[PDB]
């Protein structure tokens, strides 16, 4: 306790070696506080800590970060900390509230002069001070609206000086001139907001014209690069090269980002307000898209979310001309290594949202690049299934839609190719039989052993390999299969019956799509009068594989009447009829041909899976 | 044209079909190989576009498969022929080819499985050659190579796995040579500028992961290279992208783990390591700092009798500069409950922040199962540290303030009120968490052990009262258990939780505690003991060992009668008992009856009449009329 009032009085007296003990001395008491931030004593240690402070804020700005000015500007960053990291809560025994006009009134100046690396503090303490401290402070929410609004005005110029007209050593600029502070203020407005209510109706309609002029803002380099691109037909995607600082660039993007996450926010209930700004929300959402740096995923999430928070207020319409933009898999992902590692199902999962929600009115062009990418994206080596089930489900949805185009061929076609890449993710899956079965074994013997991982050469596990570890065998590992206790049989039982049930669907769709007067129907049992006709001699192909692959897949559920449940289960014999049905809605004369042909095949298999 | 090309693949593939003929010799023309690739690309270039005829889609489609596997039956004759693979890789990485599992099927069985310790070291060095600079090949190329690249090198790790120090022939002295000056030695004076290329984070993930392999497995082998290889690993640190900072980090922890480095670089990792926040990439963090932490104390010895490390006060460091944020006390959690020995000794700055953060981590309300499994863990870990501290007593040490132990057993308490899981029971209707909460509450009782809490420890009323005497909770146990509605499973499972928490913390107290507080377990219990559902007759009444893990707790109508001098329990037992037999609930009263005839058999006299009432009415005549149903079945 004497070391803490020899500072103190250290410090009241004050008013390179004496300044390093004053910032020790400070910033330690900043870290121990600990141990004196809830008591008793509080307002005599604040009403005496207030004074010193103030006093010493009155300097002029110090932008030099070195010696002295890095000891005082050190000195101001563990003093200032106080605040935040004190128990500001609303508890009744509160000490701050009588005397917080003058101290608030003071960071509020200093936000308005002070540089970057003070004011994004100072405007997070003030923050935090009206999220508790708005009982007797109510009065004063003018000034600070009145300095965001004059931020968001001159957030035009800043960016026109920075981009248009445009570390010791280094002089730190005017916190005016800081995209940080742009960007950190929406949560801050969003708070305040949600703080108190008398001053949100009137405002909103100021800040509304900010918002919409900030969103339309644009670098010339870049508008200039889309143009060019857009001339020579193609897209320019990535950072344009004319940009000397990259990290302003940056910075506007994530400004970008917060602005169009706070414009998401406020559609919930003030969305008459921004009636008219509706039509300029895609072209904007593809232009940032494109102009992201692969670098700041974080970006990309957040507009992500955004975009999917603004698509669940039913404002999906508007967005149908950029639908086909938006497909073009380099506009939504990108070139990052982490996006395209992590983030891919969130992005394609909101896209088949939204193109699912409005599948009413796409025209045939978006209907075949859909399929085409979708049906890609069913082949992906994802370690999961999630993508996969959610891709296979998302095309067997649209099959239903695909059969009313005005063209009978182009919808037969698009059936036939969703047929084939089903029987080509069957092939695949068949492919994985051994290893996931071995997998399995492992795992389990793993869960067994109980014992904690370590990442090591180890005598006790010889690191046997098989063909479908090619690219898996190195230490590095970007998600351990531990967290997600994947049994990889449980995960392909699971594709395979969601695969068998749509097939169904599909069939059942294609079943109403004949080209009429294609073939001759004039005797022929009423058992064969529905079904399909009309097969060229390449689907039947395609049938005869669907079959052959799919039958192999049963291995997964390792005399045969079975009269009681044995060997094959409920589950298992009621997939296999539902299999089964599917080949009683065809021509005759295919399913001749075709079983003529599979039979012994079908012979062969029976003996390595009994219950066929 | 397109049609007469289509004819022609399709005429060739049907051709060799039957590879057992000697009519493959056709093959090894390469005008006509050459010519095939010409065609193929003009028509997969015409496919792409939707520019044929409606009718020539589906032929062209497997006209393309055809023309691929073809290609791959070609390659397959004279594997050593590297030049035709690399020219099929760069047109299929080229997007001018669809990909087959062909191709890869065949590099297996053909080249990462060759039998020979040659022709693995000619197609490294010519893979790495493409690979060293020499442009002429883009990112997805480079790519792809190492796809094949790094499977040789762990075929060979796989084929040398044996006792007698084996040697890996294929790496000799001039590949490893060659390694160093293509990659490791290389430095980029600035390979920043050249990120204005696609594809190239794969390629130096790809570099990393070579290199990662190749020190865990042949660590022995780089003793000539340890600074270029260090120099390699901090220059790649630098780095914006997430994943191969992070895979930086990884590679060093490898190298600190396998080798000697001067404490001021694993301090300085570890201290960037600790302070990393974003979510993404936290497995490969993980892993870091399970490479590193455990050797620790060799890279940073302390001298003798000091136990303020300055590795040890780093972490404590940072939970108190970045306390704001939950995520990194999150991660920090994680990383100390992993390794309780190396902190037992610094648990003095540790205990407290660990007891004042508990309730932060979960949420009263409603908590993330993550965040519970945490809790937990944490717990565990400070149940471990006492129990390590008993033992080396056994074979002024710290102890927690008597404020912090009551905080921590009333959290405790809440939290298992409050569990999801239920406690198991034989009367349940056809775990692990509740099963080690349960555990350590036992544990940490006894009384050599915090046990002496318990003197001064009240019932914990504000819980046992709003879990049991809720007039919601009153009626649904006075409800019928038949009746779905007044089922509700949360309210049960919460009762029977707190019962054990009750019987658990009655079977330390006091008989002078139970004799004086008498009327407040009479008011708690006499909801309970009217209760006509069989769990919590069982909870209240019924204790094995099977269900208990080894714990040899009574139950809590036998303890509280036990207590009773050899009086008013027992007139109470037995209004509770008539009453419910006349009522017709025979379970409630069986239960009682059997208690109280194992106290003292001097109450059942006046009872026999009801007892054989039931018997000869409803049980033994519903069980034989279930019986004869049987028979007649």
């Amino acid at each position: 306790m004497a070391t803490s009032l020899i500072e103190d009085v250290v410090k009241k007296l004050s008013v390179y070696t004496e300044l390093k003990v004053k910032a020790e001395a400070a910033c330690a008491l900043r870290d121990s506080l600990d141990h004196y931030t809830a008591g008793p004593a509080y307002p005599a240690f604040l009403k005496k800590v207030m004074p010193v402070f103030i006093h010493i804020l009155r300097q002029q700005p110090v932008f030099q970060t070195t010696g002295e000015q890095g000891h005082m500007q050190k000195l101001r960053n563990c003093i200032l900390e106080i605040l935040h990291r004190l128990p500001t809560s609303q508890t009744p025994p509160e000490h701050f509230e009588p005397y917080a006009h003058e101290i608030v009134d003071l960071l509020l100046e200093l936000v308005r002069t002070d540089n970057e690396d003070n004011v994004i503090l100072c405007v997070k303490i003030l923050s935090d001070i009206m999220r508790h401290q708005h009982k007797i402070m109510s009065g004063k929410v003018q000034t600070f609206l009145n300095l965001i609004q004059e931020l968001f005005e001159q957030l035009d110029k800043v960016v026109r000086d920075q981009l248009d007209n445009t570390q010791a050593n280094r002089l730190l600029p005017r916190g005016m001139y800081s995209f940080k502070v742009l960007a950190e203020c929406p949560i801050i407005v969003v708070s305040i907001f949600q703080v108190h209510r008398s001053a949100v109706t009137p405002n909103v309609k100021a800040f509304v014209p900010l918002i919409k002029s900030a969103l339309l803002c644009q670098a010339k380099a870049q508008d200039q690069a889309h143009r060019e691109a857009a001339a020579r037909g193609t897209i320019h995607i990535g950072v344009s090269p004319n940009i000397k600082n990259r990290a302003a660039f940056g910075d506007f993007i994530t400004a970008q980002v917060k602005t169009m996450s706070f414009l998401a926010y406020l559609l919930r209930q003030y969305s008459s307000q921004l009636s008219d700004f509706l039509p300029h929300l895609p072209d904007i959402i593809v232009r940032l898209l494109r102009d992201c740096p692969r670098d700041k995923s974080s970006a990309r999430k957040e507009l992500f979310v955004a975009i999917r928070h603004i698509i669940n207020f039913n404002f999906r319409k508007i967005f149908l001309p950029k639908i086909d933009e938006l497909l073009d898999e380099r506009t939504l992902v990108g070139d990052g290594l982490t996006v395209h590692e992590t983030m891919r199902p969130l992005a394609y999962s909101m896209l088949a949202d939204l193109i699912h929600h409005v599948r009413d009115q796409l025209s045939p062009e978006q209907i075949r690049k859909t399929v085409e990418v979708y049906t890609r994206n069913l082949q992906d080596n994802f370690p999961g299934t999630s993508f996969q089930t959610m891709s296979a489900k998302l095309l067997l949805n649209m099959a239903e839609c695909i059969a009313r185009l005005p063209n009978k061929v182009d919808a037969r076609h698009y059936l036939i190719m969703i047929l084939n890449a089903i029987a080509d993710k069957f092939a695949a899956m068949n492919r994985q039989y051994p290893n996931a079965v071995k997998l399995s074994k492992q795992y389990a013997q793993q869960a067994a052993k109980n014992v904690p991982e370590t990442y090591l050469a180890d005598k006790e596990n010889p690191p046997d390999w098989d063909e479908i570890d090619i690219f898996n065998a190195t230490p590095i590992k970007i998600s351990n299969p531990r967290d997600r206790a994947a049994d990889p049989v449980v995960d392909n039982k699971f594709l395979f019956r969601n695969l068998m049930t749509g097939l169904k669907n599909t069939f059942y769709q294609l079943k109403s799509c004949n080209i009429p007067g294609a073939v001759d129907l004039t005797g022929a049992p009423a058992h064969w009068t529905d079904v399909a006709y009309g097969f060229t001699a390449e689907e039947v192909k395609v049938i005869a594989k669907l079959f052959r692959e799919g039958a192999y897949v049963f291995r997964y559920y390792e005399y045969m009447a079975n009269f009681y449940m044995v060997s094959s289960s409920k589950e298992e014999k009621e997939l296999l009829e539902t299999f089964a049905t599917v080949f009683h809605c065809i021509d005759p004369a295919t399913f001749h041909e075709v079983f003529q042909q599979e039979i012994p095949r079908l012979y062969e298999m029976i003996h390595e899976h009994t219950a066929l | 044209k397109f049609i007469a090309i289509i004819n022609t693949i399709n005429m060739l593939d049907a051709l060799c079909q039957f590879p057992t003929a000697n009519s493959q010799s056709w093959l090894d023309n390469k005008e006509h190989i050459e010519w095939l690739k010409t065609v193929g690309k003009e028509l997969e270039l015409q496919q792409k576009k939707n520019s044929l005829t409606p009718n020539l889609r589906l032929p062209a489609h497997q006209a393309s498969e055809q023309l691929m596997n073809i290609l791959t039956k070609a390659l397959d004759r004279n594997p050593n022929d590297l030049d035709a693979l690399f020219s099929l890789v760069e047109g299929i990485t080229s997007d001018d080819f669809r990909e087959t599992p062909a191709l890869l099927s065949h590099i297996y069985n053909k080249i990462i499985r060759s039998d020979s310790i040659d022709f693995w070291r000619i197609t490294i060095l010519r893979c790495l050659d493409i690979y060293s600079g020499k442009t002429a090949s883009q990112r997805m190329k480079w790519y792809l190579l190492h796809n094949i690249v790094n499977p040789i090198i762990a075929m060979d790790v796989m084929r040398t796995w044996d006792d007698p120090n084996k040697a890996s022939r294929l790496l000799d002295r001039t590949v490893i040579d060659s390694i160093n000056t293509k990659i490791w030695k290389v430095n980029l004076p600035d390979p920043q500028e050249d990120l204005l290329q696609p594809r190239v984070d794969h390629t130096r993930m790809e570099v990393l992961q070579l290199s990662a392999m190749l020190v865990k497995y042949r660590h022995a082998l780089l003793q000539d290279a340890r600074k270029d290889f260090i120099k390699f690993a901090w220059t790649y640190i630098r780095l914006d992208d997430v994943i191969n900072k992070h895979a930086a980090y990884v590679v060093i922890g490898y190298f600190i783990a396998h080798y000697e480095t001067p404490a001021k670089i694993v301090s300085q990792i570890y201290f960037s390591l600790l302070k990393t926040n974003q979510n993404e990439g936290r497995a490969l963090v993980t892993q870091a700092l399970e490479l590193m932490a455990p050797v620790m104390p060799k890279r940073c010895p302390f001298p003798p009798g000091d136990r303020n490390p300055v590795w040890a006060l780093a972490p404590r460091r940072i939970l108190a500069e970045e306390s704001q944020n939950v995520q990194q006390m999150t991660a920090i959690f994680h990383y100390l409950v992993r390794h309780p020995d190396l902190f037992y000794d610094t648990r003095d700055k540790f205990a407290m922040l660990i007891i004042q953060c508990l309730r932060k981590v979960a949420s009263p309300p409603n908590p993330s199962n993550d965040n519970r499994k945490l809790a937990l863990n944490m717990m565990w870990l400070i149940w471990q540290w006492e129990q390590r501290r008993v033992e080396s007593k056994l074979s002024a040490e710290f102890q927690i303030p008597s404020v912090g132990r009551h905080k921590m057993i009333r959290y405790l308490v809440e939290f298992i009120a409050q569990l999801n899981e239920r406690y198991p029971l034989p009367s349940a209707r056809p775990n692990e968490l509740c099963k080690k909460a349960t555990a350590l509450l036992y544990n940490l009782l006894q009384p050599q052990y915090w046990g002496d809490l318990v003197e001064e420890m009240d019932l914990f009323p504000n819980v046992t009262d709003l879990v049991l005497a809720g007039e919601k909770s009153a009626t649904l146990l006075s409800a019928d258990p038949s009746d779905p509605e007044k089922c509700d499973d949360k309210l049960i499972t919460s009762i029977i939780n707190t019962l054990q928490v009750v019987r658990i913390v009655l079977h330390f107290k006091s008989d002078r505690w139970i004799l004086d507080n008498m009327p407040q377990i009479q008011k708690i219990l006499e909801k309970c003991l009217k209760s006509a559902n069989p769990e919590i007759q069982d909870c209240l009444h019924m204790a094995d060992r099977k269900y208990d893990g080894d714990r040899d707790v009574k139950p809590t109508i036998k303890r509280i009668l036990d207590a009773v001098p050899e009086s008013e329990l027992i007139a109470w037992l037995s209004g509770i008992a008539t009453e419910s037999m006349a009522a017709g609930n025979y379970v409630s009263g069986i239960n009682i009856l059997w208690s109280l005839g194992h106290r003292k058999p001097s109450i059942i006299d006046q009872h026999i009449p009801a007892i054989m009432r039931s018997l000869q009415s409803k049980l033994a005549r519903d069980h034989v009329s279930h019986y004869a149903a049987l028979g007649h079945q």
